[PDB]
């Protein structure tokens, strides 16, 4: 199959404003939001019909718990982190742990997290290392690789438990998740500031949002400015995006082993 | 370090006046989390907007999408209206 | 560590129990387990975080409470001669890896239909065999706790008044003194081995002393006999 | 779902025992391994997560997780070895699984074997000083009480020797007839 990841965010407020959450936990198949929790609904329950079809209440009761334990955790260290950076009022803390299943087979593994939305400590599973941003990242750093046993079970957690919980994920939600929507280019052709024409290449109703889209003059690639649109979410579960250029003009579509040329 | 929003309005499906479709608003790249998103129609609140929740960006920046279906006119003016800390006022983004 | 009370305790069928448990380790995770044989502890209920409770394997006839951080209880509501068990308290930090799982001493809960059966133990001392020293130069002391009810008692030896642990054997299990009773009483031996000329020596006080858990001051007695009472039982020697 | 090590191990003192402990679980998230002395708290030993050995004294703990196999290695057995092995396994849920355990005995290493029956006195039998091969059975008489046997350790000697207790309402001559004797056994 094509490559697919599956990551938990988490994030904790200090002080937080009226009604935003003090953390919110977010699991994620590729793109697809799949779980959530936070410090107000205090469970933790699907957000893909798959998921809720799938993992019995035992699953959602379980983790719960498990999330009632992290809520707390996440309080405390965002709580020492102040102390440490000598902070006042409302700081946030974010964690985001994950792995991705390659086309070929082969896996990666992340878990990091931020401090203000900013990189605050980085995990190394390849050396069991963390890798500190600063001063403060460092005393935790310290703190965290005298702990083998967690280190150790890290590294097992991001390439083996993560990528059995991606397969079993993937299977849940393959109508979903291993589908291919193509999608529906055209080129628009436009005299703007006068003289200046401008080339838009669009394309929508694709799934997976990975598309590769750019202008060629004559067979070679330009040597010129291409302006790139974002993949922007349509809302029926299909994507969005442009390429345009000013000036023989072709657009190249790239989706899902399947290339297109519109020749100008 | 706080980041502005960037937000995007745009239409679901190609548009055309007089033919059903849906507005969506793509807001993203903010950080902290304490958004509030609106859909205006001729500078008034639309009442039956669906949303997503929070989500999170591996950059540690939030996104969210607004929608709602609507049947685009000559005379009828599209916008959404986003505040965060990083505005002084709310920032009304018209659509193109 | 872990710290959970109390170490034994008799219970008549029906009986409210509460057995306490506090750990200063600034644990998130704590568990309250049961010991049966045969088998691997079970887990009754676990408690995450404060401000969160959950059940285990075997909830049913308990209950808990995360009192604060510090704090689990474990409830018997009505107890049940099948609650009959050895309980223990754990804490961990977390539930992933990294995170050591932390015992309590645990707690030995006897239920039973009623405590006419309850007894302390009978404890004689048996002095060395002339026999053994001839051939030896060596003096084995032996001492009987019998006719115990229930099984809750702990043997030590002291000599001249210092607890002993060298050349000391006490039986791993009691023995069934009637074992085609269901309450069949319970008899236990250990063996104090000394040199000869240690024992040979008058002014050298050897002490067999059984600590026997049964009923507290609280519990109503009916029974013509004394209240079987925890208590400590014990029998002496000298040279 | 199933963790599996054995009921009961027997070791000589001195001499080595692996502890072998097989899991068949819903994912995995790390192995431990608990020691229990009788009518005590169970006490941390190691834990394992990735493949290999880990040596921490006279004890290493082996891990092979394609294999969902470990196992608790015991070196220069001592008689304060004699304690119940618990392996327990966190699953994909981080549900700790525990299995039954292993009571590990140790056999003393007897060096001048005496097989004796004494008499005591305030009636008590002592069958004591045979080697560790002999084997004491249980009371055919419901009146007669028969201990099994049990290690001693006279530390300041650097002596070991087993016995079993008897008793009755019966002598010591006829008290151990259903347990097989050793013919050097001395009868005062
Ligand atoms: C339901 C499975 C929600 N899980 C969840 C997790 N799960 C991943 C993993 O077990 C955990 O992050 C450990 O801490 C890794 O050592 N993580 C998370 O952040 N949020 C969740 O909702």
């Amino acid at each position: 199959m094509r490559t697919h990841s599956l990551r938990y965010f988490r994030l904790g407020v200090s002080d937080p404003i009226h009604g935003v959450p003090e953390f919110i936990s977010v699991g994620y198949v590729d793109s697809h939001p799949i779980t959530t929790y936070d410090s107000v609904t205090r469970q933790k329950e699907p957000r893909a019909p798959w998921m809720a079809e799938n993992l019995a209440p035992d699953h959602w009761e379980r983790y719960t718990q498990l999330l009632r334990g992290w809520q707390q955790m996440f309080k405390v260290e965002l709580k020492r982190l102040q102390r440490h950076y000598n902070h006042s009022g409302s700081h946030t803390y974010q964690r985001m742990i994950g792995c991705e299943l390659l086309e070929d087979g082969s896996t990666t593994g992340f878990l990091q997290y931020a401090y203000d939305g900013q990189d605050f400590l980085i995990f190394n599973k390849d050396t069991l290392s963390w890798l500190a941003v600063d001063n403060v990242a460092h005393t935790i750093k310290q703190a965290w690789e005298a702990n083998q046993h967690e280190l150790l079970y890290q590294k097992n957690w991001l390439e083996e438990e993560c990528i059995a919980w991606l397969k079993r994920f993937l299977e849940y939600g393959k109508d979903t998740l291993q589908r291919t929507e193509p999608p529906l280019v055209r080129v628009n052709r436009k005299e703007t500031f006068p003289g200046v024409t401008a080339l838009f290449c669009k394309a929508h109703g694709f799934y997976p949002p990975e598309i590769y889209m750019t202008w060629m003059k004559n067979g070679e690639e330009i040597v010129q400015e291409i302006d790139y649109g974002d993949i922007l979410p349509s809302g029926d579960g299909t994507y969005q995006a442009w390429a345009s250029i000013e000036l023989l003009y072709s657009c190249h579509v790239e989706h899902s082993g399947v290339h297109m040329v519109l020749q100008v | 370090i706080q980041r502005t929003p960037k937000i995007q309005v745009y239409s679901r499906h190609p548009a055309e006046n007089g033919k059903s479709n849906f507005l969506n608003c793509y807001v993203s790249g903010f950080h902290p989390s304490d958004i509030e998103v609106d859909l205006l129609k001729n500078g008034e609140r639309i009442e039956k907007v669906e949303h997503s929740d929070l989500s999170f960006s591996k950059d540690w920046s939030f996104y969210l999408l607004y929608y709602t279906e609507f049947t685009p006119t000559e005379k009828d003016e599209y916008a959404c209206r986003v505040n965060h800390v990083t505005l002084s006022q709310p920032k009304i983004v018209k659509w193109d | 560590g872990v710290t959970q009370t109390p170490k034994f305790q008799v219970l008549k069928t029906g009986q409210s129990m509460t057995l306490q448990c506090a750990q200063d380790m600034n644990h998130n995770s704590m568990y309250w387990y049961r010991q049966d044989p045969g088998m691997g502890l079970r887990l009754i209920y676990y408690s995450a975080s404060e401000g969160t409770t959950d059940k285990g394997e075997v909830p049913n006839g308990y209950n808990v409470s995360r009192l604060n951080k510090r704090e689990f209880s474990l409830r018997l509501e009505s107890a049940a001669p099948s609650q009959t068990s050895v309980y223990f308290c754990a804490s961990s930090a977390a539930v992933e890896g990294g995170n050591t799982i932390y015992f309590g001493e645990g707690s030995r809960l006897t239920v039973l239909e009623d405590l006419k059966n309850v007894f302390p133990p009978e404890v004689a001392v048996f002095e060395p065999s002339e026999a053994e020293i001839s051939h030896t130069q060596k003096a084995t002391l032996v001492c009987l706790a019998t006719g115990f009810y229930p099984d809750h008692v702990e043997l030590s030896w002291w000599v001249n008044g210092k607890e002993v642990h060298s050349g000391v054997c006490t039986d791993p299990q009691p023995l069934k003194e009637q074992p085609a009773l269901n309450d069949s009483r319970y008899a236990l031996s250990s063996r104090l081995r000394v040199s000869a000329t240690f024992w040979q020596n008058p002014r050298n006080h050897f002490r067999c002393q059984v600590q026997f858990y049964g009923l507290s001051e609280n519990d109503e007695w009916t029974q013509d006999r004394a209240k079987p009472v925890t208590q400590i039982v014990s029998a002496e020697a000298w040279g | 779902q199933n963790i599996d090590q054995p009921t009961e191990m027997t070791a000589t003192e001195g001499a080595i025992v692996q502890i072998n402990c097989t899991y068949q679980t819903s994912g995995f998230n790390g192995l431990f391994w608990y020691q229990q002395h009788a009518g005590e708290a169970p006490t941390f030993l190691s834990y394992n997560v990735l493949d290999g050995l880990e040596e921490k004294g006279r004890f290493s703990s082996f891990l092979s997780r394609s294999k969902g196999y470990s196992y608790l290695l015991l070196k220069e057995l001592q008689m304060k070895d004699s304690a119940s092995y618990l392996c327990a396994v966190r699953d994909s849920n981080y549900q700790l699984i525990w299995g039954a355990g292993t009571k590990l005995i140790i056999k003393p290493d007897i060096q001048n074997p005496d097989p004796a029956v004494y008499q005591l006195r305030d009636s008590v039998c002592l069958f004591t000083d045979f080697d560790s091969q002999t084997n004491v059975s249980q009371s055919k008489d419901s009146d007669v009480y028969i201990t099994d046997k049990c290690v001693l350790d006279m530390r300041s000697m650097d002596f070991k020797s087993n016995s079993a207790v008897a008793w009755s309402n019966f002598a010591c001559a006829n008290a151990f007839n259903n347990s097989i004797i050793p013919e050097d056994t001395f009868f005062p």
